[PDB]
């Protein structure tokens, strides 16, 4: 997709993840590295020793290299192996988790599927929810999506949709405030 | 003689200004009160509208 990550950032983990995304997407593969990075994230939180190993800084470079090999020398894309070697050489191994997370983020941005959250005061009847799906479809009409619901507002009879990074307010509470403000400014 | 004549003349002018100024201030003050009355009536109307929304 133009060998260009979604975003460019100067942070340590951001810099490495962008290079990995570019390099990976360059040769052929991104999904393979995604599983590798996803595996590291799950392991970083599930295995206590692995977390202590990464954070450990008194460890020598050769020692870090041997332990990584013991983990696994295969089932990791060559880019991932080269990335680990570079991190060991640059003493950046401690930041390996963040990189992983960050990478998946970018990957999840490339994912077309998105989750839409609707906020309404009144409980949404199943029949009403089906109508809402029809409206969201007709609005997009070209992308499949998963819907989520949430009802604990102060607004009433209003719908507010959150879609990843966009917010659309159809709440009646907004209408109430707007009218009370404009009526005040009549300047009769 | 001339001083009293000049005194009466200038005093007559001052009294004329005083009477016209009073006649003008009364009417202007009335107009201000009238505008306030009209504004209060309309403000009452707007408050009923806001109360309808609340209801």
């Amino acid at each position: 997709p133009g060998d260009k990550p979604p975003a460019i950032e100067d942070s340590i983990h951001g810099k490495y993840a962008g290079v990995l995304f570019s390099s990976a997407s360059s040769n052929k593969s991104l999904n393979k590295v995604a599983e590798d990075m996803k595996y590291f994230n799950q392991l970083y939180k599930e295995s206590e020793v692995f977390k202590s190993f990464l954070n450990n800084v008194s460890l020598k470079r050769n020692q870090q290299r041997d332990i990584i090999s013991a983990l696994g020398k295969t089932n990791f894309n060559p880019a991932t192996n080269n990335l680990l070697e570079t991190l060991i050489e640059n003493k950046r191994l401690d930041s390996l988790p963040k990189i992983a997370e960050k990478y998946m983020d970018y990957y999840r941005i490339l994912n077309k599927q998105e989750s839409i959250t609707i906020i309404s005061a009144q409980e949404l009847t199943a029949a009403e929810k089906q109508k809402v799906e029809q409206g969201l479809k007709k609005g997009n009409a070209n992308v499949q999506f998963t819907v989520v619901y949430q009802v604990d507002p102060a607004i009433l009879g209003g719908l507010q949709m959150y879609s990843g990074n966009n917010f659309l307010d159809c709440s009646l509470l907004s209408r109430v405030n707007k009218l009370k403000t404009e009526i005040a400014k009549i300047s009769f | 003689a001339d001083s009293i004549n000049n005194f009466l003349a200038n005093e007559y002018l001052r009294l004329q200004s005083h009477i016209t100024s009073r006649a003008l201030n009364i009417l202007k003050q009335a107009q201000a009160y009238e505008t306030m009355n009209q504004a209060a009536l309309l403000q009452k109307l707007i408050d009923d509208a806001t109360s309808a929304i609340d209801n």
